[PDB]
């Protein structure tokens, strides 16, 4: 599950549409300010697209 | 005596005539390929 | 110590010294940035040509090297330096008297770690800054949190988190707030190296006893414990092509490849670097391509390729052995004698205490060669002497070259230590010649010479 | 590079798609049973009429082919081609063919099987696309003419280049050219993947395992000269013998015993590696016919290695595993055989573990010493441990009976080691 919870990772509200590397992380088109827990979940799935998940870790 | 003739014949028939070329191990040309990576500036974020 | 006649140019003939080098992606191509003492060099990946060196030498030795897309970060005695194109673009000063040992860069947060268990955090003032310049905070690792800082890594998809590995445990630091958020359980072995992985929340830890502990940082539990018998582990990297290959590099000159899918070995490369100079210090795969670049203290830098499988259908099982590719190197020892091979100031012959003879080039630094000690066949039809297990020639103490008549016969006579004959070398063919010149009075040679015509060679017993 | 070498890469990729009628003529003439003219002038349904009769005959023989009636031999499996389907489903088509060939590698001496695989050749192009698993399946039938037919159809992969002179050859490939094929370093790893997939699908039979042992023993024997090559060959045939021992069959255990004996005889190994060879043999041994072969293998494995501590005490985990898997009466009746193989180093290592661990049954070593004839230094190491047993154990009179044998024959040896540890006259006082 989770061995640690970052308490100062939920209050953060990063922008997404300001840099072209993060502009592929938007799912709608009327969202620009997205909180960190949704952002770090989106960035996890984008990293799973870039590097795949080999079978030995699971 | 027939077994020793048969053993001689088994040696004689197993003796191949033409050469058997082995497995060819030649290096292919390897080129640099475009591949993806990860950016750390999107991994960082600024406070509210 | 200033001079009014001479001024230093560069140090010809060096590739690496033993510090763990860095590599940086740059579009499609890669650059291998290494350091040599008080300066540092940038090597291209696809040709191993030298691209840039430092314009001005550092005051002391370079301890840590890291490189982003364009800006190479060098870390000497007290200060870290942000360089581009070899030019000193910015100097970042650490406001402490201790020495910088490891240097991580992720995002706007530069992460400089001194030797006395203090991690400095440096922040970009502007979000569109090209390098961090302002000083954020000074994280401190005490003696109750762990040992000395073995490495600083930043794992993927962590928002403002720094992964710190000590000699006994792994810690996490929320660098925006400067707070510890997670501590690992104690590792009974001394961790020697760290590396991120293409899988998420996974860091690979190599210990001094040959254990690769593969720590899932989300669950806080290890996953795979790869055992290597009694070998000090120095390098760790993953082949990010998609095939599951883990490269572990021992300090005893061995490079071991593991197939993590089949839980089996692949190949154990033997003696890719010498034992006494540190062995395989840093060895990593280029990101997404089957070319691994290894370097060590032996002043060399080799490239190895995993060829595609011979089997058309099986693939992953029958994997090819790693195969030698581009390599640039120098002497492992300081060089004893130097001469000049031509009047154009092009080639420099240097014979070192590494039992060899190199023909460096002052014009193009990738034109250097190691001149071959492969003996010619004897004209008589009798087999020559020497050992069957081949070793190099003894150390060369005197040398002489005539450039007048070159390539039609031998034009170099070299004199070795404690040998009763001098040896001939052909400069054009870059190979030891077919004649040895005995003193004929039972004597070592202490001086040799050429005529200017080049037909006659003189030998001094 | 140049131009024409890149074109052969394209030509090898597209060697199954038919473009002209000449290309269809040169691809449909590949025929397991019919000749060249009859193959070119027959339709897909006419092959499938004999194919459905062939698999119905095979489903009568073993019912594992009843699955393949509905996935590979359905009437819907006519219109589809490999070269119209994308990459995500041609992998499923590849291992379905590989699952069929593994389930039909045993059944090849019957004309129903050859008719069944003939349509798989013609409709799914297995003589060009996946040539490896087809050739590995029929490799043990190289004397038979169906292998000579298969070489006349197939296009050889780069790994089976030793059979390049035996395609369309009137004489069959011989025993010597099969070992020259198996001498390749990479081909042994590919047969390892074939054998591991063979064991995992639980279809391993006598004839392919007799032939695989007949080539694994020779490839160690042909590489007995080069010590570097046998070092490179150690992690293959031991991993095969690990997987072959893990099989529950009556055949793979004896076949793993044959590999483990000759490899250790041609190459002495570390003690801990042969100690692991004991525990893997001793783990899943339950076949009655394989128990005699396992005892002779452990006998031969112990006398292969030489050094100090060769005949020392076994670990208690291995000793109690040997006590459960082999009774002391069973190894005594094994020694009763007048052939009497060389079990000398194993027995003196067995009885030192007897004297250390159980410390209760010393009547067996009375019968063990009377049965076997032992060498000098092995008797010395037995008596030295029994002298150490005389110090610590509350000495029953059967220990005095055991040393009574030790003074009945070679009484200078027991007297000399008693001088090394203690007093000669103190033996009667202590026993």
């Amino acid at each position: 599950e989770a061995a640690w919870i970052d308490s100062d990772d939920e209050k953060i509200k990063v922008p997404i549409l300001v840099t072209n590397k993060t502009k592929k992380l938007r799912t709608s088109y009327n969202e620009s300010k997205i909180n960190g827990v949704h952002y770090i979940n989106r960035l996890r799935s984008q990293f799973e697209k870039i590097y795949p998940r080999p079978k030995w870790v699971d | 005596s027939r077994a020793k003739v048969e053993n001689r014949l088994s040696q004689l028939e197993g003796r191949d005539l033409r050469t058997t070329p082995k497995v060819v191990r030649e290096a292919k040309k390897v080129e640099m390929t475009e591949a993806r990576a990860y950016n750390a500036d999107a991994d960082t974020a600024k406070a509210a | 110590k200033n001079s009014k006649i001479f001024s230093p140019f560069r140090i010809i003939g060096n590739v690496s010294n033993g510090v763990p080098f860095a590599t940086g992606t740059l579009g499609s191509t890669f650059y291998i940035v290494t350091c040599v003492g008080k300066t540092f060099q940038i090597y291209d990946a696809n040709t191993l040509h030298l691209l840039f060196v430092s314009e001005k030498e550092t005051p002391s030795s370079i301890v840590a090297l890291s490189a982003h897309f364009h800006y190479v970060y060098a870390a000497y005695e007290n200060k870290v330096g942000i360089y581009k194109r070899g030019i000193e673009e910015h100097l970042l000063e650490l406001e402490t008297d201790a020495n910088v040992e490891h240097l991580c860069i992720f995002g706007d947060y530069l992460c400089a770690s001194t030797d006395d268990n203090s991690i400095f955090i440096y922040k970009k003032s502007d979000p569109q800054d090209k390098y961090p310049s302002e000083f954020y905070t000074k994280l401190t690792v005490t003696e109750i949190q762990g040992g000395e800082i073995v490495s600083l890594q930043h794992l993927a998809t962590y928002l403002n988190k720094l992964t710190v590995v000590t000699k006994s445990n792994v810690l996490l630091f929320n660098v925006r707030t400067g707070k510890l958020v997670f501590t690992s359980n104690e590792f009974p072995d001394q961790i020697t190296t760290a590396e991120p992985a293409p899988v998420l929340d996974i860091i690979a830890l190599g210990t001094v006893t040959g254990e690769v502990i593969m720590f899932n940082m989300r669950k806080g539990k290890r996953i795979r414990t790869i055992k290597i018998p009694q070998s000090r582990i120095s390098s760790l990297s993953f082949r990010t092509d998609g095939s599951s290959h883990l490269s572990v590099g021992t300090s005893s000159g061995d490079l071991i490849f593991y197939d993590l899918d089949r839980r089996s070995r692949i190949h154990v490369l033997k003696n890719i670097h010498r034992e006494s100079y540190g062995g395989v210090t840093q060895a990593t795969f280029l990101n997404g391509q089957p070319i691994i670049v290894t370097s060590g203290g032996d002043n060399s830098l080799k490239e190895y390729v995993f060829d595609p499988s011979l089997s058309q259908g099986s693939g992953d099982v029958v994997v090819q052995p790693p195969r030698y590719l581009r390599s640039r190197g120098g002497h492992s020892q300081p060089p004893s004698y130097i001469a000049f091979a031509d009047s154009q100031s092009h080639f420099m012959l240097s014979a070192s205490k590494d039992r060899s003879l190199w023909s460096f080039s002052l014009r193009k630094d990738a034109q250097s060669q190691e001149m071959s000690q492969r003996l010619h066949k004897k004209q008589d039809g009798g087999r020559v002497g020497g050992s069957t297990i081949k070793s190099k020639f003894p150390e060369i103490v005197a040398l002489a070259i005539e450039n007048a008549r070159i390539g039609e016969w031998e034009n170099i006579i070299t004199a070795h230590k404690d040998e009763k004959f001098a040896r001939t070398w052909d400069m054009r063919n870059k190979r030891v010649g077919r004649w040895t010149f005995d003193t004929t009075d039972d004597g070592f040679v202490k001086s040799v010479a050429m005529s200017q015509c080049g037909n006659f060679g003189f030998i001094g017993s | 590079s140049s131009l024409s070498d890149q074109l052969a890469q394209v030509a090898s990729n597209n060697a199954t798609v038919a473009l002209d009628r000449k290309r269809r003529q040169k691809l449909h003439s590949a025929s397991l049973i019919y000749n060249s003219k009859t193959a070119a002038t027959q339709d897909y349904d006419f092959i499938f009429e004999n194919a459905s009769k062939a698999l119905e005959e095979l489903s009568q023989i073993e019912p594992k082919f009843a699955i393949f009636s509905r996935t590979l031999f359905s009437e819907s499996s006519i219109s589809l081609d490999r070269n119209v389907q994308t990459k995500e489903e041609i992998k499923d088509l590849d291992n379905a063919i590989n699952a069929y060939l593994l389930l039909a590698s045993s059944k090849w001496y019957l004309a129903p099987t050859l008719h069944a695989t003939e349509w798989l050749v013609r409709r799914f192009q297995i003589h060009v696309k996946n040539t490896e698993m087809l050739l590995l399946s029929t490799l043990n039938y190289y004397q038979t003419p169906v292998f000579k037919r298969i070489l006349s159809i197939i296009k050889l992969p780069p790994l089976f280049n030793c059979l390049s002179n035996f395609v369309r050859s009137e004489k069959p490939p011989t025993a010597l050219t099969m070992i020259k094929l198996f001498n390749d370093m990479d081909f042994l790893k590919l047969y390892t993947s074939y054998l591991d997939q063979c064991i995992k699908h639980n279809a391993t039979y006598t004839n392919q395992l007799l032939f695989t042992t007949c080539c694994f023993i020779n490839v160690v024997a042909f590489n007995s000269n080069n010590d570097e090559k046998l070092n490179q060959l150690v992690p293959i045939l031991l991993e095969i013998s690990a997987k072959l021992l893990a099989s529950k069959s009556k055949d793979c255990q004896i076949a793993a015993h044959t590999i483990l004996v000759v490899f250790a005889t041609a190459l002495p190994l570390k003690k801990t590696i042969i100690l692991a060879a004991m525990e893997t043999i001793l783990s899943n041994l339950d076949a009655k016919e394989a128990k005699h072969s396992a005892l002779l293998t452990i006998c031969k494995l112990f006398q292969t290695l030489k050094g100090q501590g060769n005949v020392d005490q076994l670990p208690s985990k291995i000793f109690k595993l040997f006590d459960s898997k082999f009774d002391t009466v069973s190894i005594l009746t094994f020694l009763d055989k007048e052939d009497k193989p060389v079990c000398d180093k194993f027995i003196t290592s067995y009885t030192r573990s007897i004297a250390r661990y159980d410390r209760s049954k010393l009547n067996i070593i009375l019968s063990l010493l009377k049965k076997i004839r032992l060498e000098r230094y092995e008797v010395r190491l037995i008596i030295t441990d029994l002298i150490y047993l005389s110090e610590i154990l509350e000495d029953k009179s059967q220990l005095v009976e055991l040393f009574e044998y030790f003074i009945s024959i070679n009484e200078d040896l027991v007297l000399k080691c008693l001088k090394s540890l203690g007093l000669t006259g103190x033996x009667x006082x202590x026993x």
